[PDB]
């Protein structure tokens, strides 16, 4: 992305020197041939996107796009339109919010019901209708965005579901960002630890416990790529048993090290000991030999020579055992330094201290408020499966809000709000979406139509009882998929105070739980909003446990750790709080997918895959795909995002249209 | 392939995932072997502390002075005597019977062996020392 | 997912 062209094709998540699958199906003459007309195409395609994405506020038409080509490249008028078409049609130009140069002719072709009006629904309803089909939106909610849902009070603003602009770097929130007023703010990565006391980590304390968290992670990596520990007693391995396993296999290799060194120390001991006997034994020869010289001595001349001889032989084998002792004593001193050396420098006495598995947890409550599951739910193997398609650039906040996203995407579309979609029928010669008002339940609605595009979140998919009756049911291999995915929870708890009593400076700060079960807790807190508004997360276990405890002691629980921080005189009472309860939420069921454990990436594409009836005659040829799906849970490269609603609202647009209008 | 500061050898993971209570049991066989090596210290370091007490004083009560005299080249009759002894007592240890005598080379022991073999029976000497 | 960590290495 250091060229114009190539810059264009990073920000539309495209390969600029190489044609995708995508590409390949729509124009298979030009993949299959010669080099230069790919690299023509490749140039026709990155130049178009360049086009849109320098101005996204205005459609870029087949006529703008052919003025602004220089030759060899505009040589090839038909070539251009396949290329623009394809473009449109799949949503990487002229999707959003823009000024259309040629109104829509008021002539629509064919009838689609949209369930759900979050950012999928939305983004596929506005493709639809610029492509010149009937569209409707079913909402069950009296509002629209649904997981994107921003809390409004006065001045107060306070997102409860999506939050965070992941990157702009091949992000199409970067486009809608230049398309919709969105206040996007940088997020400050500092985040500075407080301990269940209040007192903040000491600095090299946090960078250790911090390092070893991340060297835990790339442990069950190596555990999971390269020793293959994924199926454990017949069942998908964890990425919580995978922690456990590489922390025990640390606590091992403590212990393993401390038995290394004192067994050493014993070796040394059991050396000094053979010494020390050898050298008891020899002075009492010394002792004994020295008498019986000092008797022979004694002795006094004038003696004969054998008198003489033993006074000399005597005075000899003393010199001889008075030197094999001074070796030995110096053999002494080198084993005893040797002693005290290994007693100065001993092994770890602990892996990790209490305090230390108490930091570690809360970084495991960071890991768990991410994937928004206990991370004893998460596949090992495939929870991180789209980090190759993670954007580039700071995160940053919307201060307006994010509801502004939605709200915007919303303007000119047939919404029906306060609509629950009860049953979705689907045969060979069309659907009937059966909804009912959500205030009078008895107040029933049929909807006609060629093709119906599901966005009801994974959650609602997963309900049992079912929410939504599918007729006829969806086959085994969907509903396999359904129960095998995760469907996470996270919530949010909104603090509005009359004055900022925190540092204005930080955006993040975080809170260690007493005990690893509370980790998730109230374990962050968030400041990037204008007013002095405090946001709590609730993860991990503690998600689905706190949504049965009321606002109060929830917003208790709050201020005394707040309190702890900041002492009791720096933190008032709220003027307006809010507590997120995701999982209760009908129209959620939960906040958004993780890979489950014996899940993949692959239940994602599953997931998109749309449904085609029976024949009604029997003996009929093969019927064309009613029932399609969008939404996060669809998309298998940016799975539980906005942006990848997004996508998985535009990418079914284009498989609508491509059926019913033709490609 | 592992991290640094991280040890995972297949052998450990599968000891520890053979059984739920596997971690929990290896852990805990550390730390009883791990006592016991504790205890073997304090008990022959203490076996050390006696034996460095019954050492007490070295054997400086025990140390002769050191004889610096002059070696000498003429064989007095003493000196003849002390080495046909040296020879009985120390068989053909050459050092050990120029200490002896204490004015006569190495060099100059290992000639009298050859020169007095005849005069001394040094050959009858050493068969007595044998055994 | 793995995008959302704080505090990322
Ligand atoms: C707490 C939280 C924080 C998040 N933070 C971020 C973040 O920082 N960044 C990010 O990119 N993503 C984030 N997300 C994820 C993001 O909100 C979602 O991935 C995205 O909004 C999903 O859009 P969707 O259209 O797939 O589903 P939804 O937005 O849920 O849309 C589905 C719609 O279907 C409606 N519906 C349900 N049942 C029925 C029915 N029976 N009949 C009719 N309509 C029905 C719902 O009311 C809803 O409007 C977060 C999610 C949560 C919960």
């Amino acid at each position: 992305h250091m060229s114009g062209v190539e810059g264009a094709a990073f920000q539309s998540r495209l390969p600029h020197d190489r044609m995708t699958s995508q590409e390949a199906a729509c124009f298979p003459d030009i993949i299959s041939g010669p080099q230069q007309t790919q690299k023509v195409f490749l140039f026709i395609r990155n130049r178009t996107l360049q086009l849109w994405l320098d101005n996204p506020k205005i459609q870029l038409t087949f006529e703008a796009t052919l003025q602004q080509l220089e030759a060899p490249y505009n040589s090839d008028t038909v070539l251009v339109h396949r290329v623009h078409s394809y473009l449109e049609r799949h949503g990487l130009i002229n999707f959003g919010i823009y000024k259309r140069i040629k109104p829509l002719p008021t002539k629509k072709t064919g009838k689609v019901i949209i369930i759900g009006s979050g950012v999928s629904g939305l983004a596929a309803a506005r493709q639809l209708q610029s492509f010149g089909m009937d569209v409707t939106l079913l909402e069950a909610r009296d509002r629209v965005g649904g997981r994107v849902a921003t809390f409004r009070k006065g001045n107060y603003v306070a997102d409860l579901g999506a939050m965070v602009v992941t990157g702009l770097g091949g992000n199409p929130m970067a486009v809608v960002s230049k398309q919709v007023n969105m206040e996007l703010a940088k997020i400050k990565q500092k985040c500075p630890l407080y301990e269940a006391n209040g007192q903040a980590v000491p600095k090299e304390k946090d960078e250790m416990v911090e390092q070893e968290f991340n060297r835990l992670l790339e442990a069950t990596s190596y555990l999971s790529h390269q020793l293959d520990f994924n199926v454990l007693n017949n069942k998908p391995v964890s990425l919580g048993q995978a922690l456990e396993v590489v922390i025990q296999l640390q606590e091992k290799h403590v212990k393993d090290e401390q038995i290394e060194h004192w067994k050493k120390i014993v070796k040394t001991q059991e050396e000094l000991k053979e010494l020390l006997n050898k050298m008891v034994n020899l002075k009492e020869k010394i002792k004994e030999l020295h008498q019986q010289y000092k008797e022979a001595s004694e002795v006094k001349p004038p003696r004969d020579i054998t008198a003489e001889f033993l006074v000399k032989s005597k005075h000899r084998d003393l010199t001889a055992l008075c030197k094999e002792y001074d070796e030995l004593a110096e053999t002494q001193g080198k084993l005893e330094e040797k002693l005290q050396e290994l007693e100065a420098n001993p092994p770890s006495d602990v892996y990790l201290s209490s305090r230390d598995r108490q930091i570690l947890d809360w970084h495991f409550a960071n890991l768990e408020f991410a994937n928004a599951t206990p991370l004893s739910t998460l596949s090992l193997k495939h929870w991180d499966q789209d980090d190759d398609f993670e954007f580039t650039g700071s995160h940053l906040t919307v201060r307006n809000g994010y509801s502004c996203v939605p709200v915007a995407l919303a303007e000119g579309l047939d919404i029906k709000l306060n609509t629950a979609v009860r049953q979705v029928r689907y045969t060979a010669s069309g659907c009937e979406v059966i909804a009912v008002n959500t205030r009078s339940t008895s107040q029933t609605f049929i909807y006609k139509c060629d093709a119906v595009l599901c966005t009801l979140p994974l959650g609602v998919l997963k309900q049992q009882p079912p929410a939504v009756q599918f007729v006829p049911p969806l086959p085994e291999w969907k509903t396999s998929a359904v129960q095998r995915m995760g469907f996470g929870n996270l919530n949010k708890v909104v603090l509005c105070f009359d004055r900022v009593f925190w540092d204005p400076s930080v955006n993040l700060f975080g809170h260690v739980g007493s005990t690893t079960a509370s980790r998730g807790e109230l374990f962050l807190f968030w400041n990037l909003y204008k007013a002095p508004i405090l946001l709590a997360l609730v993860a991990g276990e503690a998600a689905g446990i706190m949504e049965n405890i009321s606002d109060d002691v929830i917003v208790g629980r709050c201020l005394a750790i707040l309190k702890g921080i900041f002492g009791s005189s720096a933190v008032p009472q709220p003027k307006e709080t809010v507590v997120s309860r995701w999982r209760a939420d009908p129209w959620a069921r939960g906040s958004y997918s993780y890979v489950a454990a014996g899940s993949s990436g692959n239940d994602y594409d599953l997931m998109a895959q749309p449904i085609t009836p029976g024949p009604s005659i029997p003996g009929a040829p093969q019927p064309i795909p009613r029932l399609f799906f969008a939404g996060e849970h669809t998309i298998r490269n940016y799975p539980a995002t906005v942006h990848g609603a997004l996508l998985s609202g535009l990418r079914e647009a284009g498989r609508i249209a491509d059926q019913f209008l033709g490609a | 392939k592992p991290p640094k500061g991280m040890f995972l050898s297949q052998e450990d993971v599968e000891a520890v995932s053979a059984n739920a209570t596997a971690a929990t049991t290896v852990l805990r066989q550390l730390d009883m072997e791990l006592v016991s090596v504790k205890r073997q210290i304090q008990n022959i370091k203490q076996t050390n502390s006696a034996l460095k007490e019954k050492l007490d004083g070295g054997i400086e009560p025990y140390r002769l002075p050191e004889v610096i005299q002059k070696c000498n080249a003429r064989w007095t009759t003493e000196e003849q005597l002390l080495a046909v002894q040296a020879i009985r007592k120390y068989g053909r240890d050459f050092q050990a019977i120029s200490d002896v005598i204490g004015n006569k080379s190495v060099v100059q022991v290992k000639n009298f062996f050859v020169n007095y073999r005849r005069r001394f029976n040094i050959d009858e000497v050493l068969q007595e020392w044998e055994a | 997912p793995r995008s959302f960590l704080v505090r990322r290495k």
